[PDB]
RNA sequence: ACCUCGAUGUCGACUCAUCUCAUCCUCGAGCUGAAGCAGGUUCGAAGGGUUCGGCUGUUCGCCGAUUAAAGAGAUACGUGAGUUGGGUUCAAACCGUCGUGAGACAGGUUGGUCCCUAUCUAUUGUGCCCGUAGGAAGAUUGAAGAGUGUUGCUUCUAGUACGAGAGGACCGAAGCGAGGACACCUCUUAUGCUCCAGUUGUAGCGCCAGCUGCACCGCUGGGUAGUAACGUGUCUAUUAGAUAAACGCUGAAAGCAUCUAAGUGUGAAACUAUCUCAAAGAUUAAUCUUCCCAUUUCGCAAGAAAGUAAGAGCCGUCAAAGACGAUGACGUUGAUAGGUUACAGGUGUAAGCAUAGUGAUAUGUUGAGCUGAGUAAUACUAAUUGCUCGAGGACU
RNA sequence: AGCGAAAUUCCUAGUCGGGUAAAUUCCGUCCCGCUUGAAUGGUGUAACCAUCUCUUGACUGUCUCGGCUAUAGACUCGGUG
């Protein structure tokens, strides 16, 4: 439908204070310093030192 | 002829019990609402409520609170 | 709604997993979608534990599941596959492709994931 | 499944060639034609060469079912076609010798004379 | 956490048949029925073709295409059922587990069986 | 049983009492037994 | 009381041949020993209830409050831990066994958790019914229809609470009552349950002793064959 | 002629149904000019249920066909931000009539007439944060409660009671169980468009066998785990308390009778329940237990700094979850998941190798070929070397 | 003359048969004619209406009774918004 009263600039905010993303992991690479994410890849080109991504 | 009749948001299940049978599973509600009954709709109100605790025997959990030990209050 | 971009059909599904099997399998290694990282992963390993027999009927067994794409056609990837990917990799029970994890996409930040084959 | 006016089939000397569900007797508000309970149907075509004619309600048995149910016994309970005997009103089928396989479910309420017509009992 | 999914088979395997066949569905089988009748106990059969080969243990189910009085019955006869007797009779030429030219036949005919 | 608003003695012996703050006539014989008097 | 109850992972639906020579809907479930936990009264913890812990699994995963809450009842690490409501028996570290709480074919009830479908609407999960759409269905064709209660403050002004609208169908505890019991393997530790129960390959089952029919029994025990191959 | 025309969307239907019970049934008895087998009235009773269609368009109104029951009404003569315009009647036209006419009939008919991205609230589930009252950790007495809370059929009983006599059973027991809610995919099926096996070709893999991109899954058949009914399985009933209508016993008033007035009772699916339950955001923020530490030291105590030494979370193979997050099994230590063996289950004796059939096709290769979802073993792979939240018992 | 509740007629849901299991809507016919009725035509129209009133069959999910498979999606993530 539509809404007959607008929802305030302050109900606004309020209500996008959720839309924000979860929290995210951590991973530290023993050979290339970064850290990375958890099963991912760092930008050193590698999954936990197995070398199976470029430089960039 | 007091009953106790109560009907909520819920429908189809309209409460009505009577004086015998509220002996037989709640008591504590009863003085609960019937004191809340003389309390205006505030915010405090149901936060005042809870300062009556409602017991059905002699004692009660704030002993520890030294409790001023009286009658009819 | 009615008539517009048709998007990821069955048939259109089937044919794009196609030929990124075949992509694998001619380039060696694939940066795609995660989700189908994995299915080409899988395909790629029943094509290799298919092939250890080198005969005439896993030619035309695979003959309706590879796409010809730039480097290797159909019957060229045939025998790539039946030659060095197949028995490669065919000393381990399974394992016979790994899949990881990269980043998202610029424009869309769409998770993707590199498959590379590997004993 | 037999529902509400899903013809099903006559397999016995009537005179009648289709026949209707209108209703389902028994308990209330059946609303399926199931092996074990009679039901009442309707005639839209009908030879005139025998004692029930086009126009007229009539009642049934269903005996065999196409699809069918999951029977209790171990077997689903299934036939070729989903087939009833057009009673004389009552459960006898207006047949005076009764051809094809009779439901073993009838027993629920009766109909022993379908099967007590016929040689076999299948 | 732990997880067996062969279960399934060993509820069915307290009272299972031996017979328990996988084939190509498409033979034509009978199937004896003992009805144990007050006078004259009878063990009436009840043969036709296969059609559908299924069943995960006890559940071996196979349909069962006969015809009496003018009547036809295709009934999904269950391999265990008790008071039930199951043989295999005919293995005909068949490419399928579901074929349905042989219940395009006529009379007075015969067919010819695999090599 | 019955509904009125008004009893009366209706048979030879037709005892009127007052049963559960109804008014009620009452008969030997279980014909005449009304309520709401 | 009379409410005896065993737990177990139902591996999925399957068949067998009962009493009668009749085959019943058969769902199986893997059972597991079990061992209490706890029995806290009506006055212990205020509640009545029985904590009794099963599937003894590895202690790498689970909880060393557990392990001790297992210790100092005197049990093993344990991997589920649930209680039974309204019950005072199962005395404290017993292996408890469904032979001894119920009878081979007795009347009992069964709780089942159902395979998750996420947010499916009312229509799926209240089995509404829908007439017929012909000449014309208008821009929609499925809806559970009228919410309809009052326009402004006639009659209630609002929608009736519990109105069955749009929500989540399955991963719901549901209770079917006086169901008999097919068949008990103490060897491989197994329980078949008749009826259509709910769970997914993988979802588990409680047992309690029936509450309206507790003592009646029927056999759908195993039938054995009169031919056999 | 009023709150409402600087509008207050209505007829009817489908669905959702709820409610008061001046009751249709069930449940219960009275009264009975009730002969019994069954019951006429009455109330208690909202607790549940309380017909399908052809036809005026439609439930309803005619007719046919149903059970113990197919309710007395409101919810804007319920519904329309859930749906429809069905006909009067739209924009057009006809038919009989009228008006010399625009046109009209408290006349009929066809063409043909309804928007919603939900802000809150009402509402169904899942969430983030915090409190969750030491961290984590399992489970709930409970606060506002709702759903199944409906119930018949068959047989014996028994030709005995009741009538008197034909008549003639409820009563007692048993099974089947119909709406409603519940769920399952086990049998069956529909599908299963990452399975197999046939299929007409375009067009091809240079060609042909085999198939290929495609042709409604290209066609349609069976079909993995399956999902759902096209299917299965349940239950209501009964009951405890107190009552209602009802029946009362002593028994007064009224020295006697006599349900209430003091005593002594039953009684219904009606209230709580009894079949099913669980919720402390119940801020009423709760109780118990457990692992941990509480290591001398610092908010209107976060027990400060060593804020774990205990636990969980992040994330992945994934789903057991699930709108998405969350949540959960397993995490190189492993069967938690993917791939391999066997394959479960299913398709259904692949193909050529040579022959038979002249040929479509088949045969030693064959229950092999295969399984996408799935199964027991299988590190072969994935789940990391990893990181984050995370205690001194708050306040009494 | 002829006509009929006929797109039509308060009485009228006309009536008879048929259609329809079921018929006020439909056809033929008798016709309670505010009101038929003769080129505002009475009136059958074989053929047919990109209109209609009703019945029905091969045939189908329109339905009794809906269900699964794939999706553009919606849910999520990202860019614009």
């Amino acid at each position: 439908a539509v809404q007959q009263r607008r929802s305030s600039k302050h109900r606004r905010d309020k209500r996008r204070s959720h839309d924000a993303l979860t929290a995210q992991a951590l991973s530290v690479c023993q050979k290339c310093g970064k850290k990375k994410l958890f099963h991912r890849v760092c930008s050193c080109g590698m999954y936990g030192d197995l070398r199976v991504k470029k430089a960039y | 002829n007091e009953f106790w009749y109560h009907h909520s948001q819920y429908i189809g299940g309209i409460k009505k019990v009577s004086g015998r049978d509220m002996l037989k599973k709640q008591s504590d509600k009863l003085v609960y609402n019937a004191v809340k009954g003389m309390l205006p709709d505030n915010r405090l109100s149901r936060r005042w409520i809870t300062k009556v605790h409602v017991f059905k025997g002699d004692k009660h959990n704030m002993e520890a609170q030294k409790p001023t030990t009286l009658n009819w209050s | 709604s009615y008539i517009n971009k048709p998007g990821k059909t069955s048939a259109w599904r089937v044919m794009t997993v196609r030929q990124q099997v075949s992509a694998v399998l001619a380039y060696g290694k694939i940066e795609t979608t995660l989700k189908k990282a994995k299915n080409t992963q899988k395909r790629l390993d029943k094509l290799i534990t298919l092939a250890k027999v080198d005969n005439f009927n896993n030619r035309r067994q695979v003959k309706k599941w590879l796409l010809n794409t730039n480097l290797f056609d159909v019957d060229q990837l045939m025998d790539h596959l039946f030659s060095k990917v197949a028995p490669k990799y065919e000393k381990t029970p399974g394992g016979y492709s790994r899949v990881l994890k990269l980043g998202p996409r610029r424009g869309d930040a769409t998770e993707m994931a590199i498959l590379q084959l590997t004993d | 499944m037999v529902s509400f006016m899903t013809r099903l089939n006559v397999a016995d000397n009537t005179g009648a060639k289709q026949v209707g569900i209108i209703k389902v007797l028994g308990s209330t508000r059946k609303r399926y034609a199931f092996l074990g309970d009679v039901v009442v149907v309707s005639v839209k075509d009908a030879i005139p060469s025998g004692m029930v004619k086009k126009g007229q309600v009539l009642r049934a048995v269903i005996v065999r079912t196409k699809k069918g149910q999951q029977r209790k016994d171990g077997t689903h309970l299934k036939f070729d076609d989903n087939a009833c005997v057009l009673i004389k009103e009552d459960k006898s089928p207006r047949g005076t010798r009764i051809f094809g396989p009779v439901a073993r479910e009838l027993r629920e309420r009766g109909y022993n004379k379908i099967l007590s017509l016929a040689v076999e009992v299948v | 956490k732990i997880n067996k999914q062969a279960l399934i088979d060993l509820v069915e395997q307290k009272q299972l048949k031996a017979y328990v066949p996988e084939f190509s569905a498409g033979d034509e089988v009978n199937v004896a029925i003992k009805l144990k009748e007050k006078e004259k106990v009878r063990i009436q059969n009840f043969t036709g073709t296969v059609l559908r080969r299924r069943g995960k243990g006890i559940s071996e189910t196979f349909i069962v295409r006969k015809t009496t009085d003018g009547i036809p019955i295709e009934k999904n006869f269950q391999i265990h059922n008790p008071n039930i007797s199951i043989e295999l009779k005919r293995r005909g030429k068949v490419r399928r587990a579901y074929i349905s030219y042989m219940r395009e036949r006529s009379g007075k005919a015969a067919k010819i069986k695999e090599r | 049983m019955k509904v009125r608003a008004s009893v009366k003695p209706i048979c030879k012996d037709c005892k009127i009492i007052k049963r559960h703050q109804i008014v009620r006539v009452i008969c030997k014989t279980q014909k005449h037994k009304q309520r709401q008097g | 009381m009379e409410i005896r109850g065993i737990f177990g992972v139902k591996v999925g639906m399957s068949q067998v041949f009962t009493t009668n020579n009749e085959r019943l809907p058969i769902t199986v479930i893997y059972c597991e020993p079990n061992q209490v936990a706890g029995v806290k009264t009506e006055a212990k913890d205020k509640y009545s209830a029985t904590l009794l812990s099963f599937d003894t699994v590895e202690n790498k995963k689970l909880n060393k409050p557990q392990q001790g809450f297992f210790e100092k009842n005197n049990l093993k690490p344990t991997k589920h831990l649930q209680e039974i409501r309204n019950m005072t028996g199962f005395e404290m570290g017993q292996q408890i066994t469904p032979q001894n709480l119920f009878q081979v074919g007795e009347y009992v009830d069964v709780s089942a958790i159902s395979k998750g479908r996420g947010f499916t609407g009312a229509i799926k999960r209240w089995n509404f019914k829908i007439g017929p759409l012909g000449h014309g269905a208008g821009y929609p064709h499925r809806f559970q229809g009228s919410v309809q209660a009052g326009r402004g403050g006639a009659s209630a002004q609002r929608v009736f609470k519990g109105k069955k609208m749009s929500g989540h169908y399955g991963h719901e505890k549901v209770t079917v009552q006086n169901l008999r019991i097919v068949g008990f393997d103490e060897a491989n530790m197994l329980v078949l349950v008749s009826g259509a129960i709910a769970g997914p390959e993988g979802g588990v089952v409680l047992i309690r002793t029936a509450k309206k029919k507790p003592g009646v029994v029927k056999p759908i025990e195993l039938a054995v064959q009169t031919e056999k191959a």
